[PDB]
């Protein structure tokens, strides 16, 4: 099921 | 130069890949502020030009519903881009605290999500990393003002014109057109603000995947829905604008200016 977690932010492809 | 002798160091709110935000007190002034220290001692070219766009971006836009820039202080090994303390913590905190808004509550916080973005927008400026983290409340008391942050991610647009910026972004806001890497622009802003409503009014996001690769298949062809039994109770228009919104093709994808003309916005 989906949840609402904190994501960091990416710069280039990973 | 000036920050040393003016200001005041306090506790750590983040820290990222060569910069940490902390509190600041502006001493004979009385006033707290928000300081993000880069460190600059040996930076690249690239570096230095992304650190004169964010200071330049961030003096370019004041609105209501964006994080003001106070002052920009350059010494040696150090910038500072100090702005308006913001107390009331993320958009993200509140929405897991209170599991979801009313429609009544996700439309007041999404209207003035808009007209941030809108301004954006009308001054050449795409954030690309738009989603709760990056949306600070004014107070703590409910029904509190949203405002706009983090600028780190932001370009600078010539009009319309748009082109292949780069991949940036966070995962679950990615835009379709930035995970294909193509020619991309404004409605990548209108993508995540989708992915914002959608998690404002049931709790969670519209994409998620333990596999990345699967999460970014998920997002390139729009593949959402609504389950019950948190979407049994919402309205059609609601479904209507996250619909127009999370729209793959940016060509037909409703903007800043048309999300505000919405009935479940406007008519409310
Ligand atoms: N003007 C501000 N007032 C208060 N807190 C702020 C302000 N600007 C940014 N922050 C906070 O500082 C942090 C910025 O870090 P960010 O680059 O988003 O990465 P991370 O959140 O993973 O550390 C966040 O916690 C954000 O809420
Ligand atoms: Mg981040
Ligand atoms: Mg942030």
């Amino acid at each position: 099921r989906n949840k609402l977690r904190r994501q960091h932010s990416y710069d280039t492809f990973v | 130069t000036r920050f040393t002798e003016e200001y005041q160091l306090f506790e750590e709110l983040g820290k990222g890949a060569f910069s940490v935000v902390r509190r600041c007190v502006k001493v004979l002034a009385g006033q707290e502020y928000a300081a993000k220290i880069i460190n600059t001692k040996k930076l690249s070219a690239r570096d230095h030009q992304k650190l004169e766009r964010e200071a330049r971006i961030c003096r370019l836009l004041k609105h209501p519903n964006i994080v003001r820039l106070h002052d920009s202080i350059s010494e040696e090994g150090h910038h500072y881009l100090i702005f308006d303390l913001v107390t009331g913590g993320e958009l993200f905190e509140d929405i897991v605290a209170r599991e979801y808004y009313s429609e009544a509550d996700a439309s007041h916080c999404i209207q003035q999500i808009l007209e941030a973005v809108l301004h954006c927008h009308q001054m050449g400026v795409v954030h690309r990393n738009l989603k709760p983290e990056n949306l600070l409340l004014a107070s703590k008391l409910k029904g509190a003002a949203v405002k706009l942050a983090d600028f780190g991610l932001a370009i600078e647009v010539e009009g319309e014109q748009q082109a292949w910026f780069g991949f940036a972004g966070t995962p679950g806001y990615l835009s379709p057109e930035v995970l294909r890497k193509d020619p991309y622009g404004k409605p990548v802003d209108l993508w995540a603000c989708g992915v914002i409503l959608y998690i404002l009014l049931v709790g969670y996001p519209p994409f998620w995947d333990e596999d990345q690769h699967r999460l970014y298949k998920q997002i390139k062809a729009g593949a959402y829905d609504f389950p019950s039994p948190e979407w049994d109770t919402v309205t059609p228009e609601a479904k209507d604008l996250i619909n127009k919104m999370l729209t793959i093709n940016p060509s037909k994808r409703i903007t800043a200016a048309e999300a505000l003309k919405h009935p479940w916005i406007s008519h409310r």
